[PDB]
RNA sequence: UGUCCGGUCGGUUUUUCAACCGGAUCUUUCCUUCUGGCUAACCUGUACUCCUUGUGGGUGCAGGCGAACCAGGACUUUUAC
């Protein structure tokens, strides 16, 4: 079976990153997928992307910037509480000062950052750095 | 990448774009209807009604012309069968199978088949009971399997 | 990077690969300038003005690199109908 | 007639189309006939960016079907009496919410009114017969959704000045910005 | 096909080739071809690949006979296209 | 950005028609090259040459670029280009390489032959490949004259052309030269065929 | 909180500005709904004016905006996080 799909695509964006591709086509295309591109854009590691509506799932096309370096995803959806997001982060993430723990909650998928600011967390999807 | 064999193809229908109607490709939904429920009438099956409609006539899904299926529209009706119809070929086959194991004992690859096919009738039956169109308390196998069928 | 206010530390701050972005090492044996001097109006290549391009290693090695060297040309304005958008 | 057509009648607006309906029947083939079965739930003007306007004017649901077997005649007619101004037969779709975990059961919504549903159906009537092949949607770098329609390129004469106002129209309607294309 | 492919626009050529399923979107390359028979003056819309001795509307006349994929059209028949 | 001045010149397209350095390539075909321009029946591809003319200006342009003129290595090891290169050299002061390239060449720097370019020229990456793998080691660019079944690997500027061989090499490397002598140099016009000649280059009778 | 001066007797209060985190709303939009308690308020306008030439300002009560709270129904899709 396709199992999570946001996972199948992030480690395609991987493998063309590593590739030196400038862009990714990606099949499924979620509401999970399409939050974490929007996530990531925000932070400054993808160019444009769009949607295209094969009248069905999905279809996405995302446009590489060479800045991506890992944009991995975690494996069952953890349950974090707040603490536990530093450790999370430690264990990750390369530096305190840099990257990235794209993580869903309640308020939306956000990153680690963001969650703090907020002072809400909740479950992770992945990572950027 | 195929149930049971270790045979990974996509043999596949390919759909196209538009949901709306394939404009000119005309009749009428209500004559579309009136013929599947004929063709379920004479003995037909959902599928091969639709294949019917297909060939000749210039219905291309149901789905699109109606707004409906095929199968929710004999359900409709009335003329769905009891078993549904893949479930009941899947019988169909089984009971076929194990005749051939009784004709001939000796017959190993035959009676592997024979247990596949009970197992797939097995799991879609399942299937079918934890949504609620065959009623509950009731395994559809091998003894009783031929009496079921016919 | 930027200690305190300002005072860049770290030097040796790395030639980026035009094509991949990808950074450059300081023993990328492989990575190469590339300088395409200046045109100007009938003859004329313009002495001492250039569109330098980097080009990283592995691109080489994988042999995409030419094609991505034609592609940023075409960008700039130094070619026309070689590289396509679409293939 | 003229406060009769228009489900619920108050405007000067809906009085006007009213009275050229009328004009329009006094023809009597059968055009007349359709417009004896067909009505306004309401009327909406959208100023389009560039000189000329645009006229959402809202249909029942159950005479969308009655209108598009008329139509694309009956628009070019609206159009010949109304100068300076696109029209489109628009229909006024519900959007029952979505429901909150705390908040009631209304037994339950239709997928059919969805809002994005909804507005898939408002894009399907408001661009022409004439069909969309598909739609991208580009999620742009800033942060904005871009959805940009592919057209069939069969037809496309109704279509082909309206663009801009069609693109309007739909803003005003959801807030998404549209944008219109053709292949080769 | 190497590094910057520019994927939402292929040129149709590529679309054609590729599996009618493994393009931008799923798009079927089947057609309803609208045969006439030699004997009545009627047209039968007659898809592609039939799978069924196609007959007219009445007559049994036979118009294509359902090889795997595409119909083999009985005789000397003729048919219009989708 | 262009002058829009060099559009291929009538004549210089004849004459690489005349060479048959298009008909080259045949069914064998490489998929990092669109240089192709509509497949000729049973074991041909025809190669477009306004591309192929444009690498070659490019080519000339970042040759330029380079100011020490004894730098441009040019290479051969295969006996129809060698000749042609020989010339290129002759006509723009650039030490060369005919027959055997010597390997520890760019490397190495105890050897007789230890060059030390700033851009090497190549004509068959699929021979002289050696030579391409050399330069690779100490960071050096790469022009080269691919037929679309040779591999461009540590290549780049890679001007398309027939290597069957015989006319059109030659011919190619003369192009090249003429394109360098224009981009700073003797000639300052695009036109007149001028006091040179192709034939200069070639391979000879042995 | 950084800024713009310390307006100040090393500490404090605004503006020229900021990002950041909320809240109300309006957008085809309900946030659980009512049977009643308090309707705080003026959506008011009953006498119209203590009064710089004024819509600066309030003694003031029949229709009535209820979120300003209760105190009882009705029945909650249920979890996990
Ligand atoms: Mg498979
Ligand atoms: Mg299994
Ligand atoms: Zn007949």
């Amino acid at each position: 079976t396709r199992t999570s799909v946001l996972a199948d695509a992030l480690n395609a964006i991987n493998n063309a990153e590593k590739t030196g591709k400038r862009q990714v086509l990606i099949r499924p295309s979620s509401k999970v997928i399409i939050k974490f591109l929007q996530v990531m854009q925000k932070h400054g590691y993808i160019g444009e992307f769009e949607y295209i509506d094969d009248h069905r799932s999905g279809k996405i096309v995302v446009q590489l910037n060479g800045r991506l370096n890992k944009c991995g995803v975690i494996s069952p959806r953890f349950n974090v509480k707040i603490a536990d997001v530093e450790k999370w982060t430690a264990n990750l993430l390369p530096a305190r000062q840099f990257g990235y723990v794209i993580l869903t909650t309640s308020a939306g998928i956000m990153d680690h950052e963001e969650a703090h600011r907020k002072h809400v967390s909740g479950k992770i999807l992945g990572f950027v750095y | 990448g195929r149930m049971h064999s270790k045979g990974k193809g996509m043999s596949s229908s390919a759909i196209p774009y538009s949901r709306n109607a394939p404009a000119w490709f005309k009749g009428s939904s209500d004559g579309v209807v009136e013929q599947i429920i004929k063709y379920a009438r004479k003995g037909l099956t959902p599928s091969q009604i639709g294949v019917l409609l297909r060939d000749a006539h210039g219905v291309t899904q149901a789905k699109v012309i109606t707004g409906n299926k095929i199968l929710r529209i004999l359900k409709s009706n009335g003329l769905a069968p009891e078993i549904p119809e893949d479930l009941y070929f899947l019988i169909k086959k089984a009971v076929s199978v194990r005749k051939h194991l009784e004709r001939n004992r000796k017959d190993k690859d035959a009676k592997f088949r024979l247990i596949l096919i009970e197992s797939r009738i097995h799991r879609l039956a399942r299937y079918y009971r934890t949504v609620s169109v065959l009623p509950p308390n009731w395994k559809y196998e091998s003894a009783t399997a031929s009496a079921l069928v016919n | 990077m930027e200690n305190d206010k300002g005072q860049l530390v770290e030097l040796y701050v790395p030639r980026k690969c035009s094509a991949t972005n990808r950074i450059i090492k300081a023993k990328d044996h492989s990575s190469v300038q590339i300088n395409i001097a200046q045109v100007d109006e009938e003859g004329r290549a313009i002495p001492g003005e250039y569109v330098t391009y980097a080009l990283s290693g592995y691109i080489r090695a994988r042999g995409e690199a030419d094609d991505s060297l034609n592609r940023l040309a075409q960008q700039d304005g130094l070619l026309k109908n070689v590289w396509s958008y679409s293939r | 007639p003229q406060a009769k057509i228009l489900s619920q009648a108050p405007t000067e607006l809906e009085l006007q189309v009213a009275q050229a309906f009328i004009d329009l029947e006094n023809n009597s083939p059968e055009l007349k006939a359709d417009l004896r079965a067909l009505q306004f739930k309401s009327i909406r003007e959208i100023e389009v960016a560039g000189g000329k306007k645009a006229l959402a004017v809202f249909v029942p649901v159950p005479s969308l079907a009655a209108y598009h077997k008329v139509q694309i005649k009956l628009t070019r007619e609206l159009e010949k009496k109304f100068q300076d101004r696109h029209v489109i037969f628009l229909a006024e779709r519900r959007i029952l919410p979505k429901p909150s975990r705390k908040s009631r059961q209304t037994q339950k919504r239709p997928r059919s009114r969805t809002l994005t549903a909804v507005h898939d159906k408002i894009l399907e009537d408001l661009v022409f017969p004439t069909e969309i092949v598909g739609k991208r949607v580009r999620y742009l770098v800033g942060g904005n959704k871009i959805q940009k329609i592919l057209l069939n390129s069969k037809d496309v004469q109704h279509i082909d000045n309206k663009l801009e106002s069609f693109q309007a129209v739909y803003n005003k309607l959801t807030g998404k910005q549209i944008v219109f294309e053709i292949p080769s | 096909m190497v590094l910057v492919q520019d994927l939402l626009h292929p040129t149709a050529a590529s679309e054609a080739r590729k599996h009618k399923l493994k393009t931008l979107v799923q798009s079927p390359r089947s057609h309803f071809l609208d045969v006439k028979c030699p004997g009545c003056l009627n047209i039968t819309t007659v898809f592609s690949h039939a799978q069924t001795a196609v007959t007219c509307e009445s007559c049994s006349t036979v118009l294509c006979t359902p090889t795997g994929g595409k119909a083999k059209l009985s005789e000397g028949t003729s048919f219009r296209r989708k | 950005s262009l002058p829009s001045t060099f559009d291929l010149t009538s004549e210089d397209a004849q004459l690489l028609l005349a060479a048959r350095v298009h008909l080259g390539a045949k069914n064998v075909q490489v998929h990092q090259e669109p240089y192709v321009y509509k497949a000729r029946p049973d074991g041909v591809n025809v190669i477009n040459v306004g591309k192929t003319w444009e690498k070659i200006v490019l080519a000339a342009r970042i040759i330029a670029a380079i100011p020490n003129p004894e730098d441009v290595v040019a290479i051969s090891s295969r006996t129809y280009g060698q000749r042609a290169v020989l010339k290129y050299a002759a006509h723009t002061g650039a030490t060369p390489i005919a027959g055997r390239f010597t390997p520890g060449s760019f490397t190495n720097y105890i050897t007789r032959s230890f060059k030390e370019p700033r851009l090497v020229i190549v004509t068959d990456p699929r021979s002289d490949a050696q030579a391409i793998k050399e330069s690779s080691y100490v960071n050096i660019p790469v022009i080269a004259l691919t037929d679309l079944d040779s591999p461009s690997e540590y290549v780049d500027v890679a001007i398309p052309c027939n290597n069957r061989g015989k006319h059109s090499i030659g011919l190619i490397w003369y192009l090249l030269a003429r394109e360098v002598l224009r981009l700073r140099g003797a000639l300052p016009d695009r036109t007149q065929p001028w006091a040179i000649m192709p034939d200069l280059y070639f391979y000879r009778n042995p």
